[PDB]
């Protein structure tokens, strides 16, 4: 049925390296 | 000490602590979550 | 069967056909023409007479002409909509919502219907602008034009909230408004999307009375099946329920009843909140700010419908006064005496007068004094508001520290009175038990 | 205790009175002015009961329970807006006032020449 | 750039966290600027829209314990954390429990339901009982304690693995409190 | 005829009981 | 003092079910209707 | 740690190379990639109160150091 949630999976998301701000 | 009894672990305990935990991304998939 | 769930999903994602027999379904699937004729036309015979169509519907209108250029064009016959990049079909389904819009308030006409019809013919709208489509035809749900998108549409290509329609769409019949509003108060999407599409189009001015009637009709039904819902007798679960409702509702009575140049609109939110604070039980600090955004917000084409819900809502309020802003706009409200006996005829506007009369009492100002006088021989107060706000005078001037010239000429005049109100002032003069005759001689000497 | 609307009510059930009766319940009667609740059953029991939930270590706890000699128990009331002295009848022809200070209880059995007429 | 009354001057913001997904706000769920924030003195999280006005949309009710000064069974909420890139929120409360929610997709949902959870005692453990060994199997005798805490619940903890001991369950108790009163605000969860 | 409860349990019942009224 | 009305839903469903969307009374009307089915004078 | 620390420590922090400790009204900070101290922050008060660093601190992505 419509409205059902799906499985879960990690999204892959790109994310500011925050080692560089030296 | 003790003589016999030798301490192993503190089991039945995930965040009893104010402390608050940590996550790190590990990759594209996972995520390391640490309490105290 | 996972492999088949996941090439279910495939083939209810894919958009374009593939195979002979699904180019000619869907090239068959029409408005105006019978299936049989409808697969054995070019566009060029569509594009002719559907440009009649729209040269009726730019004649009517003057707004059209730049659909002129980019939606009914001569290029436009060739145009794949599935050949485009994603910036090109996003750009195409803001044209395609703005001329839906626009085309939503003279949709019962036939040179209407057939601009829709190369709109779903070439661009397949019912496929790619399933949602716009269906909330601008929703107001029409009676009609048989409605019942031939019901029948044209895809199972699959409409959205989770108007998915009440399934058993209209087995069964060729148009659904009741019953239909609607009971979807509505089941779901809060349906009623947010009704509500997004006309605030949508209110907000570009492309308003037309029988949108505001059917979104006022189903945001009040709805509202009220909603609290006979939310009501619940406990007390942690009503609390959470009238937040919840708040929350679902905020947003869209917020921007209702201070949209200033649409006042059907406006006065179609003074409805839904007439039955939001009559049949709920709401907090006084919900219907001030209810009552300090009405007050912000009317104009001179709401001030009636503006003060019939002002007294509804300061009626139902456990406080007895008024917050400020709400008596200066009903300060400057121009004929509130007479307003209020046209209403009180009908709608027993005594709480709202009596908070009223408190507020002016508590400015030191001295230009609220006619209205002062008028609201208490307004005979609109009962005996024992109209009481405590003549003793809530006098301990005003003797708080004050001119004014005491101005005060004293509004006592002798009140004390000075005709009818039931002087009768009820003297007995308050009497049941304080201060003489008049002090400040009457201290005024005249 | 707020002002209650119309539709629905913030009814809570509390515990329950401890001791039952062993016949139907005719009357129940609050005190005016105390939460003291007075059961009287057919079966020549009266019960007086404290309203306290929180008691220990049970709930309503009694204060007094009077058996009234052969009188089935038809209706008890409480007099007066002090709730002064209990008056307790039942099928007989005679009713018996019960005051709650000085405990006396006086059997009023004649109704003034009008006997016949009350059975 | 944004001003809020975010919280009572009883009950100070605490923790606050964004959601870097991209959406999740505008009563559409398309629209980016979701912001969650707790209280430590509360046990609820709170989840603002940032895009108008910075209004509120929904509010996470006894995500933990509520802490009460009275009350032996401990409470609050240590830290909030949106995963980045990701719809999911990983909180965790003094009330020894780390959950984690997450937003659907395609119906809105302001308030998010819950994926994972871990968690234990929120009190003191009055008994405990090694189980008794599965004939010679693979349990042993040194695999199952059964330990009964002070907040009145009954754990059957794993010495093993630590992922596969779970509380045994005296019937649907979250979804009578919640059916109930005891979430938004009568007695409360552990009673 | 029969009576709810008789005499004679009420005069047990009255045993049972703290004060008696005669 | 005032209570919250209490109003049956089948009255409003027939304010509103009266007419069609298009061809209904002015929201003005209608909006008295609706504050008259709602109005608390005896 | 620093010899005259005598003071709980609230939170740590780490970015670019440098890992910096929120004690409570003062900041220790290490270099990461030798791992070695490299200087004290001292915020100062006129009040006895106000010196103290509640809440903590926090880098801001594209600020350098």
């Amino acid at each position: 049925p419509v409205g059902m949630p799906a499985k879960w999976d990690v999204k892959e998301a790109r994310k500011y390296n925050i080692e560089a701000d030296g | 000490g003790s003589a016999i009894f030798a301490p192993y672990r503190t089991i039945g305990l995930i965040s009893p602590t104010g402390v608050p935990f940590t996550s790190i991304p590990l990759g594209k998939t996972t995520f390391q979550i640490t309490t105290s | 069967s996972s492999l088949a769930q996941q090439l279910a999903q495939i083939a209810a994602n894919s958009r374009s056909s593939f195979n002979v027999k699904a180019l000619k379904a869907s090239h068959s699937k029409s408005l105006i023409w019978e299936p049989r004729v409808a697969v054995s036309q070019t566009f060029a015979e569509i594009y002719s007479q559907c440009y009649e169509g729209f040269k009726e519907l730019c004649h009517l209108d003057s707004r059209f002409v730049p659909f002129d250029a980019t939606l009914f064009s001569a290029q436009s016959q060739e145009v794949d909509r599935t050949q485009m990049t994603a910036e090109e079909n996003a750009a195409l389904d803001k044209r395609v919502d703005s001329f839906l819009h626009l085309v939503g308030s003279r949709l019962r006409l036939m040179p209407a219907i057939k601009a829709v019809e190369w709109l779903i013919r070439r661009f397949r709208i019912h496929e790619f602008n399933t949602g716009t489509l269906l909330a601008t035809f929703l107001p029409y749900h009676t009609i048989p034009a409605f019942v031939t998108l019901l029948s044209i549409l895809p199972v699959q290509r409409i959205p989770i909230e108007y998915r009440f329609l399934d058993p209209y769409i087995k069964s060729l019949t148009p659904p009741p408004r019953a239909a609607i509003v009971q979807q509505a108060t089941n779901r809060p999407d349906l009623l947010s999307a009704i509500s997004r599409y006309t605030l949508d189009s209110c907000r570009a001015k492309q308003e037309y009375p029988g949108l505001i009637s059917f979104w006022g009709g189903i945001m009040a039904e709805a509202v009220n099946g909603m609290i006979d819902k939310m009501r619940s007798g406990r007390r942690a679960i009503q609390l959470e329920n009238d937040h919840l409702l708040l929350q679902q509702i905020g947003p869209v009575l917020s921007e209702a009843m201070v949209m200033k140049d649409v006042p059907g609109i406006q006065i179609a939110s003074y409805m839904v909140v007439a039955i939001l604070a009559a049949k709920g039980s709401l907090n006084d600090n919900i219907l001030t700010a209810f009552m300090e955004q009405l007050v912000h917000g009317w104009t001179v084409d709401t001030l009636r419908p503006g003060l019939v819900c002002l007294t509804m809502l300061a009626q139902h309020r456990s406080a007895k006064q008024l917050s400020g802003r709400v008596a200066k706009a009903v300060i400057k409200v121009p004929d509130l005496v007479s307003s209020l006996r046209d209403i009180s005829k009908e709608h027993q506007v005594d709480k709202l007068a009596n908070g009223l009369v408190l507020a002016f009492v508590d400015r030191g100002d001295i230009r609220t004094l006619p209205v002062i006088n008028s609201l208490l021989l307004s005979e609109l107060l009962q005996e024992k508001q109209a009481k405590v706000a003549y003793k809530a005078l006098l301990l005003a001037a003797h708080k004050i520290d001119n004014i005491r010239k101005q005060v004293g000429s509004a006592l002798v005049r009140l004390s000075q009175a005709e009818g039931d109100v002087g009768d009820a002032i003297r007995t308050a003069i009497q049941e304080v038990d201060f003489n008049i005759e002090e400040l009457e001689l201290k005024l005249g000497a | 205790r707020r002002k209650l609307r119309p539709e629905t009510i913030d009814i809570q059930r509390t515990r329950d009175i401890p001791d039952t009766h062993k016949a139907a319940i005719s009357s129940l009667a609050f005190h005016p002015r105390y939460p003291i609740l007075l059961s009287s059953s057919t079966s020549s029991i009266m019960y007086l009961h404290k309203l306290d939930a929180s008691a220990y270590p049970t709930p309503n706890p009694l204060l007094t329970s009077v058996h009234v000699k052969r009188t089935d128990l038809r209706r008890a009331a409480f007099v007066g807006p002090d709730g002064g002295e209990i008056i307790f009848a039942g099928r007989r022809r005679y009713f018996h006032c019960w005051n709650l200070s000085s405990g006396l209880v006086k059997k009023v059995s004649k109704i003034q020449g009008h006997q016949k007429e009350q059975r | 750039v944004l001003l809020l009354e975010a919280g009572t001057d009883d009950a100070p913001v605490t923790s606050i966290s964004f959601r870097t997904d991209g959406l999740g706000a505008g009563q559409d769920g398309r629209k980016d600027g979701v912001m969650a924030t707790a209280t430590s003195v509360s046990g609820d999280v709170t989840f603002w829209d940032l895009n108008k006005g910075g209004r509120i949309m929904g509010v996470l009710r006894s995500a933990h314990n509520p802490p009460s000064r009275h009350n032996i069974v401990r409470g609050g909420i240590s830290k909030i954390e949106f995963l980045a890139g990701q719809p999911v929120i990983v909180t965790s409360g003094l009330d020894n429990s780390l959950k984690t929610w997450i937003f659907d997709e395609s119906p809105f949902s302001p308030v998010p339901r819950i994926l994972h959870q871990r968690s234990g005692h929120a009190a003191p453990v009055r008994c405990l009982h090694f189980l008794p060994s599965d004939f010679d199997g693979a349990e042993g005798g040194n695999k199952w304690l059964l330990s009964g805490g002070k907040d009145r619940s009954l754990w059957g903890w794993s010495l093993r693995r630590d992922g596969q001991s779970a509380e045994l369950s005296q019937g649907a108790i979250r979804k009578k409190a919640r059916k109930m009163g005891l979430l938004a605000g009568t007695t409360t969860l552990e009673d | 005829k029969r009576a709810a409860v008789s005499n004679k349990n009420m005069d047990l019942l009255g045993e049972s009981a703290d004060v008696i009224i005669p | 003092d005032t209570h919250a009305v209490v109003v049956a839903p089948q009255r409003l469903a027939e304010i509103f079910n009266a007419a069609p969307a298009f061809a209904m009374p002015p929201i003005e009307d209608v909006f008295y209707q609706v504050a008259s089915l709602f109005s608390t004078k005896p | 740690l620093p010899s005259d620390l005598d003071q709980p420590i609230k939170q740590i922090l780490i970015f670019g190379g440098w890992i910096v400790a929120c004690a409570l009204t003062r900041i220790e900070v290490w270099k990461a990639a030798t791992l070695e101290h490299y200087t004290t922050i001292f915020p100062a008060a006129s009040k006895k109160g106000d010196n103290e660093l509640t809440g903590g601190a926090i880098n801001m992505p594209t600020f350098l150091n």
